[PDB]
């Protein structure tokens, strides 16, 4: 498959610096133009820059607002491209994507994207979440259907990922957008709906990963007798 | 440096309709205009380039037109999976610029929420705080009023809500509300209720529990 | 099942540029050749020294699957005893080749209106490749008597050329995906068997 695997998301300090990396496989990496594109919360994409392919080896272009502060580079032998960010204002907080040029020209659009990584620019320290069960009970009567979940509380920065039963459980899952609490820490819940008759014989586990603090928690959510 | 604008900001339409969205460039870009679709949690997906050409694997219900400064994306036979924000991008030259996006929402029949309530876990109570969680599941339309009552006192300033994006299959939403109080305040009271008002419910639904039963 | 992973070669999302052709080694598996010769997708399926049906009852030390994109009118160059820019400077089969060459039209995936310039081939080289050689170097080609000191300029060519595939090209200039299967029998146990 064609894969663009990004690294570098997480918390970075204003007046610090940060390199995002884009590791490619599945195609002749050196023959493609690599773009970096970012997207601040609630806004549309903004092209950051690109680096051309082997016919114009190493040549780059940038958006005016990052020129001088950001540097794009590539190492074709390792099949990686990078974005070295040395300015870092709080305004640079955004999801960053690497992406391939569809045509390999300066008149280009992007048909292959990496998954995006969230960069949070803040003078602050990381905090891993506490994870609490949202246990199913009679107060999740609906039919022969029960709701259960996990509350992921008091972490910084975003994001957190949640899976259920290590990814085996996917139907009926809703993971909510986090909310920023007055403490300045985020909180999120993830719920799933399952048949009632499964609660006695199927264990349900929420797998929480907060990469910015390396916090990983697997929490069994057990039925209550209430 | 070319500024892109889009219209409308957002629109709602039913499955099977034809939807039209527009994009304008601040200067002539000939037909170097692309359109993207962006679903929740995902990178934008390129749909159309050079104003009217489909990317591989893109259904023909997507079409684009225009040349010069004004461009139009048309989605015929709108499907639930087409919920997304749509962006235009000029691709005539280097600082590649994007419009602000048009959200396309799916209109469907009313569906009432299933309502569930979760008391705080004992594990959290050990830590000095109590979170009470109310869940509204798989409803349409998105507007639902959620009230917290503690021994019938309406709560204010101590709850937060979050809502999912429209489901790509059944076009419903879900909503969670969290009431946060100190353990001390939690232990002072007995009846915890979440009350839900929604168009699908003939009268409001209250789901409640008594602390310690 | 122990099924040889031909699906990941033939159904790969994108193929390599031909100068940088990909090789996948296939080993220790049972090879369902029927899905290949029964495929209705291929426009080329030519074997030398074997037959796809009478591969289901043969075992080899290794099988190599080499894959890349070229234009349609170059597919004939992926054959023993050929001349041309592809056979001479990009991908060369030996005169005594044992193996199969499979190809199909990929205009729908690999061409773009305005040109897809992401697929390249080597247009200039001082000598011909040996069989199964790969050259990914990008040194400037001196075409005249003045040396070039590696810059690019008059008579000083970048060695790789873009195909610039467009969907309206004639089929001779449309992209084709190619897979070459080589069958290697060494003095070593033979681990790739048909059923
Ligand atoms: C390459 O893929 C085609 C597409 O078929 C589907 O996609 C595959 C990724 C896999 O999930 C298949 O099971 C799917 O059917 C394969 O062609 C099919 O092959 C099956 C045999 O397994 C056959 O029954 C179907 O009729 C074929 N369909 C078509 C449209 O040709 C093909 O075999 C794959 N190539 C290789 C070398 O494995």
């Amino acid at each position: 498959e064609v894969r663009l695997v990004e690294s570098g998301g997480g918390l970075v300090q204003p007046g610090g610096s940060l390199r995002l990396s884009c590791a490619a496989s599945g195609f002749t990496f050196s023959d493609y133009y690599i773009s970096w594109v970012r997207q601040a919360p609630g806004r549309g994409p903004e092209w950051v820059g690109f680096i051309r392919n082997v016919l114009y080896r190493g040549t780059t272009e940038y958006a005016p607002s990052v020129k001088g502060r950001f540097i794009i580079s590539r190492d074709d032998s390792r099949a990686i491209a990078s974005l070295q960010m040395n300015g870092l204002k709080a305004d640079d907080t955004a999801v960053y994507y690497c992406a391939l040029g569809a045509s390999g020209t300066d008149r280009d659009w992007f048909d292959v994207w990496g998954p995006g990584v969230l960069v949070t620019v803040s003078s602050a320290s990381t905090k891993g979440p506490s994870v609490f069960p949202l246990a199913p009970s009679s107060k999740s009567t609906s039919g022969g259907t029960a709701a259960l979940g996990c509350l992921v509380k008091d972490y910084f920065p975003e994001p957190v990922t949640v899976s259920w039963n290590s990814g085996a459980l996917t139907s009926g899952v809703h993971t909510f957008p986090a909310v920023l609490q007055s403490s300045g820490l985020y909180s999120l819940s993830s719920v799933v709906t399952v048949p009632s008759s499964s609660l006695g014989t199927q264990t349900y586990i929420c797998n929480v990963n907060h990469k910015p603090s390396n916090t990983k928690v697997d929490k069994k959510v057990e039925p209550k007798s209430c | 440096d070319i500024q892109m604008t889009q219209s409308p900001s957002s629109l709602s339409a039913s499955v099977g309709d034809t939807v039209t969205i527009t994009c304008r460039a601040s200067q002539d870009i000939s037909n170097s205009l692309a359109w993207y679709q962006q679903k929740p949690g995902k990178a934008p997906k390129a749909l159309i380039y050079y104003a009217s050409n489909l990317e591989s694997g893109v259904p023909s219900r997507f079409s684009g037109s225009g040349s010069g400064t004004d461009f139009t994306l048309t989605i015929s036979s709108l499907q639930p999976e087409d919920f997304a924000t749509y962006y235009c991008q000029q691709h005539n030259n280097y600082p590649f610029t994007f419009g602000p996006g048009t959200k396309v929402d799916i209109k469907r029949t009313v569906a009432a929420p299933s309502v569930f309530i979760f008391p705080p876990s004992d594990e959290q109570l050990k830590s000095g705080t109590a979170s009470v969680v109310c869940l509204l599941n798989n409803f349409y339309p998105r507007e639902a009023k959620v009230q917290w009552k503690v021994d019938n006192a309406l709560q204010s300033g101590n709850s937060q809500e979050s809502v999912t994006e429209q489901d790509s299959k059944d076009s419903t939403y879900s909503l969670s509300s969290t009431l946060t109080l100190s353990k001390a305040d939690y232990e002072k009271h007995k009846v915890y209720a979440c009350e839900v008002t929604h168009q699908g419910l003939s009268s409001p639904v209250t789901k409640s529990f008594n602390r310690g039963e | 099942t122990n099924l040889c992973p031909f699906g990941e070669v033939f159904n790969a999302t994108r193929f390599a540029s031909v100068y940088a052709w990909n090789r996948k080694r296939i080993s220790n598996c049972v090879a369902d050749y029927s899905v290949l010769y029964n495929s209705a997708s291929f426009s080329t399926f030519k074997c030398y020294g074997v037959s796809p049906t009478k591969l289901n009852d043969l075992c080899f030390t290794n099988v190599y699957a080499d894959s890349f994109v070229i234009r349609g009118d170059e597919v004939r160059q992926i054959a023993p005893g050929q001349t041309g820019k592809i056979a001479d400077y990009n991908y060369k089969l030996p005169d005594d080749f044992t193996g199969c060459v499979i190809a199909w039209n990929s205009n729908n995936l690999d061409s773009k209106v305005g040109g897809n310039y992401n697929y390249l081939y080597r247009l200039f080289r001082k000598s011909n490749l040996k069989p199964f050689e790969r050259d990914i170097s990008t040194e400037i080609y001196q075409a005249g008597s003045t040396p070039c000191n590696g810059v690019e300029g008059f008579n000083c060519y970048f060695p790789l050329q873009s195909y610039g595939f467009q969907p309206t090209n004639g089929v001779g200039y449309q992209p084709y995906r190619v897979v070459v299967l080589s069958f290697e029998l060494l003095h070593a146990p033979a681990t790739v068997c048909g059923p």
